[PDB]
RNA sequence: AUAUGGAUUCUUCACGGUAACGUAACUGAAUGUGGAGACGUCGGCGCGAGCCCUGGGAGGAGUUAUCUUUUCUUCUUAACAGCUUAUCACCCCGGAAUUGGUUUAUCCGGAGAUGGGGUCUUAUGGCUGGAAGAGGCCAGCACCUUUGCUGGCUCCGGUGCGCUUGUGACGGCCCGUGAAAAUCCACAGGAAGGAAUAGUUUUCAUGCCAGGUCGUACUGAUAACCGCAGCAGGUCUCCAAGGUGAACAGCCUCUAGUUGAUAGAAUAAUGUAGAUAAGGGAAGUCGGCAAAAUAGAUCCGUAACUUCGGGAUAAGGAUUGGCUCUAAGGGUCGCGAUCAACUUAGAACUGGUACGGACAAGGGGAAUCUGACUGUCUAAUUAAAACAUAGCAUUGCGAUGGUCAGAAAGUGAUGUUGACGCAAU
RNA sequence: UUCAAAUGAGAACUUUGAAGACUGAAGUGGGGAAAGGUUCCACGUCAACAGCAGUUGGACGUGGGUUAGUCGAUCCUAAGA
């Protein structure tokens, strides 16, 4: 298991051609404050490792959601 | 400040339970620093009639909340019929049965 | 407190049953067997564990890329830089040496 | 403070094997156990491995010796018997 | 548990409560380990801060290694007395100094004028 | 097996850093060299992990005449991966006596200390991915079945001569210096192969395929083995909670396990095992056999003799509970603030003068014979003064040899030896 | 060791519940090595065996059960053969 940072290189991952199957989790975390914020993981299963992105903005993650390419099986929860 | 609620509605409407007697007594046994009896500006036990509110400044639980309350019950013969239950953090209810 | 047996068929306390008690997601204290430690390469003329240089067992070289094994020096993970800055000035001066010897042979003739 | 009168190291073997054994013992024990002045580097930092081998901690130098002291007469005698000899082949 | 207040609060160890010897209850080599990494560590703090200088740092380093420091609060006097030492010595060869600069003054003003 | 991407090349086989060295890569045959594999034991010290102890909180349970913000319990995070993280070691600057640095342990420095700034190994720890979706603990539900749900919480700390274990840097010891090989890597070398409508690189990333055979149940012992047996015998090893206590002792308890030994009824003699005893105190007896007495810890005190190391816990005295106090012994931060654990000493008070209250736990002394000591043996009647031992001495032998094997050998042990040795006493 | 229930023709001895105890972590706990070889587990089941008993069993009868690229062997060498 792998952690990616950069959007357009999970973006790539997802576009791997290997790659067909991914996870979108939900987490319910608190950044410290108390407040409960919504983390979304994106985890694209490639041959040989599992990568996992982690957006902690709702917003980014909605964009990301859509952005996935539509032969991914995205899997929520 | 904290608040810890506790809705005694089932046992009231059931009607073997006093919500004023038991918020009386937790008024009465709450230990402040050690001492009973001295909720001196910090802690606070209404009552609602189907809901006794505790607000605590001083160090207070939801342990001491439930210790204090089967001690009460247990004082008037109300265990075995009134379970002392969180349903959620810091809400708790008398489930009767 | 919760205890642990070995999850192999050794049952003793060799050099390669060496264990260690983990807890695991499941909640519960499990031995975990662990490799023997690796020794630092070491320097060939001094002896001295080699800067820069990866510790693994042997075979686990292997598996890593030449950057972790290497030095970018002439003896690289083979000499240390103090071994080999003495192999540098005693080669130097050595051979100036022999050319100060071969010419004083030379005029001494 | 002194702490033994006469013992020395060899009190740690108590009362048993003998003064004058435990005497001898002494001996050669504070000669193997001292440290010698390195004859490269200059510093007090040879001390015995197994017998006959003398390593310095500093400069890393080790010098066959004796089994007990880093030279023995002997060798020193040999030393200077063999000088003579090359000067005299030499010369 | 309430053996374990009153065992702090001092009870329960009288001579006979005790059946392992002092070394076996807590080994001396341990009192002596605590005793001079304080002693040690006090020494590099104030080195550091600048109460004292290295020489007598060095001087108190080879002291504490020896015993002749109960504690840190022997040590800390010791430092103190040594301190407050200097200053008195070191006002005494000042008041000196003032005393006979000012006598040779009032001595070679009067040669001149006379 | 493989094709992309990356990297590399017009200065063909990379750049950066003074350096220690860094990196996603970054040609490298023969041959050579080096490293890893790869190594004793003990002692203290440091660090880690797991456990133990403990605070707050979020749950569940127990006790509740009285008391108890209480007693018990759940609150966890794998291999693997990325970033990061050490002691040691090393590099650059600099040039040190008023010698300094420094460990519990006294080592280090003009062969360059201290100091300032860096580099490295990644044991190990932290964060993140794995991964909360798992596991744990709860609650509200439905329930002729498969049983299904629905939610909530799974958090934040502290402490240490603690236990177990891993590890580091050291130190002690030896006439003892404490395997080998497979295997893997690196370096030296420079054979060879190498670029411009292009060459080079499967030690960088990603991608594809395969991984056979045999074992795998269970016991591992007061019933799965051996002992004729379901035998009080024997048989190698790992993990290891709380209290008391020096303690893996004894005694009690938690988790787990067991409650299995043919039973019932009586309580004669004689037994076996366990105890007690007035006064006397070895008069018993071959003989104090057996038993008793002593016993922990603190303080005091300790003879002859001696190989000066011991004898020694010599001998011989005192004290010890409980309670309420007093004093001293630390960390971190900027004298003050805050945090924290036990050990020691003393005092008053107190009691049927008890108090190492059970448990646990030396009897001592004056001498003679004998063997120096530690050690070893008659498994199943002898543990000794016997044997061994270090020490001492004698003997043979310089290898075409001494001593000793073999039926013989182009055969062996000593001998991977060499008189400071081997062999025989 | 005890009480009760269940099972059974039959219960001191089986099963469940209750209680009282013990091992007391250098275990009467949890695993293994050698050895054994199916004793493991289920169903049926008591003539013999378990030096009383027996409805129970390591017994009897019939079946089920041991899944590996990563744990071992396999490979290396050791004294040696
Ligand atoms: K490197
Ligand atoms: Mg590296
Ligand atoms: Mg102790
Ligand atoms: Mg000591
Ligand atoms: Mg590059
Ligand atoms: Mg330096
Ligand atoms: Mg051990
Ligand atoms: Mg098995
Ligand atoms: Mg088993
Ligand atoms: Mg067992
Ligand atoms: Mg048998
Ligand atoms: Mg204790
Ligand atoms: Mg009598
Ligand atoms: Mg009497
Ligand atoms: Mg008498
Ligand atoms: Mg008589
Ligand atoms: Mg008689
Ligand atoms: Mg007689
Ligand atoms: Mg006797
Ligand atoms: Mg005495
Ligand atoms: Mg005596
Ligand atoms: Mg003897
Ligand atoms: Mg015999
Ligand atoms: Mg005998
Ligand atoms: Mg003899
Ligand atoms: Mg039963
Ligand atoms: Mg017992
Ligand atoms: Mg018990
Ligand atoms: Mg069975
Ligand atoms: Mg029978
Ligand atoms: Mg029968
Ligand atoms: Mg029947
Ligand atoms: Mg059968
Ligand atoms: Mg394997
Ligand atoms: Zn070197
Ligand atoms: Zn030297």
């Amino acid at each position: 298991a792998r952690e990616i940072t950069d959007i357009k290189q999970f973006l790539e991952l997802t576009r791997r051609a290997d790659v067909k199957t991914a996870t979108v989790k939900i987490n319910k975390k608190l950044n410290k404050a108390g407040k409960p914020f919504r983390q979304t993981k994106f985890k694209v299963r490639g041959s040989s490792s599992l990568y996992t992105l982690v957006i902690n903005d709702a917003g980014k993650a909605k964009k990301l959601i859509q952005s996935l390419p539509p032969t991914l099986k995205v899997n929520r929860l | 400040a904290k608040t810890f609620t506790v809705d005694v509605s089932s046992p009231t409407e059931n009607g073997v339970f006093d919500p004023a007697s038991y918020a009386k007594y937790l008024i009465d046994h709450i230990k402040v620093e050690g001492a009973v009896g001295n909720l001196g500006n910090a802690v606070t036990v209404t009552e609602d009639g189907t809901v006794v509110t505790v607000v605590s400044t001083a160090k207070f639980s939801g342990k001491y909340l439930k210790y204090l309350t089967k001690k009460y019950l247990k004082k008037n013969q109300l265990r075995d019929w009134i379970r002392f239950v969180s349903t959620k953090t810091n809400e708790y209810r008398l489930a009767f049965y | 407190a919760q205890r642990v047996t070995f999850r192999r068929r050794n049952p003793y306390n060799t050099r390669s049953n060496k264990i260690k008690v983990v807890k695991t997601p499941g909640g519960i204290l499990r031995a975990q067997h662990v490799k023997k430690l690796a020794t630092r390469p070491k320097c060939g003329d001094c002896g001295s564990a080699l800067q820069g240089i990866s510790t693994l067992r042997p075979r686990q070289y292997a598996t890593v890329s030449k950057t972790h094994k290497t030095v970018s020096r002439a003896y690289g993970g083979s000499r240390c830089a103090n071994c080999v800055k003495e192999r540098i000035i005693r080669a130097f001066l050595i051979e100036e040496q022999k050319i100060v010897k071969k010419v004083v042979k030379e005029q001494t003739e | 403070a002194k702490r033994t009168k006469k013992v020395g190291i060899t009190g740690k073997y108590g009362v048993r094997y003998g003064s004058s054994l435990r005497r001898q013992v002494k001996k050669l024990e504070i000669q193997q156990h001292a440290r010698y002045d390195c004859s490269f580097c200059g510093k007090k930092t040879v001390k015995r491995g197994a017998a006959g081998i003398w390593t310095c901690s500093c400069c890393k130098k080790t010098v066959a010796g004796g089994a007990y002291t880093v030279s023995t007469a002997a060798a020193a005698t040999v030393r200077s018997t063999i000088r003579r000899l090359r000067e005299m082949v030499e010369a | 548990r309430a053996h374990a207040q009153s065992k702090r609060e001092g009870r329960h160890s009288g001579y006979g409560k005790r059946k392992g010897t002092r070394e076996a209850r807590l080994p001396s080599q341990v009192v002596w380990i605590r005793r001079l990494r304080v002693l040690r560590r006090l020494l590099a703090k104030y080195r550091d801060a600048g109460k004292i200088d290295k020489h007598l740092y060095h001087v108190l380093y080879k002291e504490s290694k020896g015993n002749a420091f109960k504690h840190k609060r022997a040590l800390v006097e010791h430092i103190i007395q040594a301190k407050a030492d200097a200053q008195r010595e070191k006002a005494l060869n000042e008041e000196a100094e003032a005393r006979r600069l000012k006598n040779r003054a009032a001595r070679d003003r009067r040669a001149q004028r006379v």
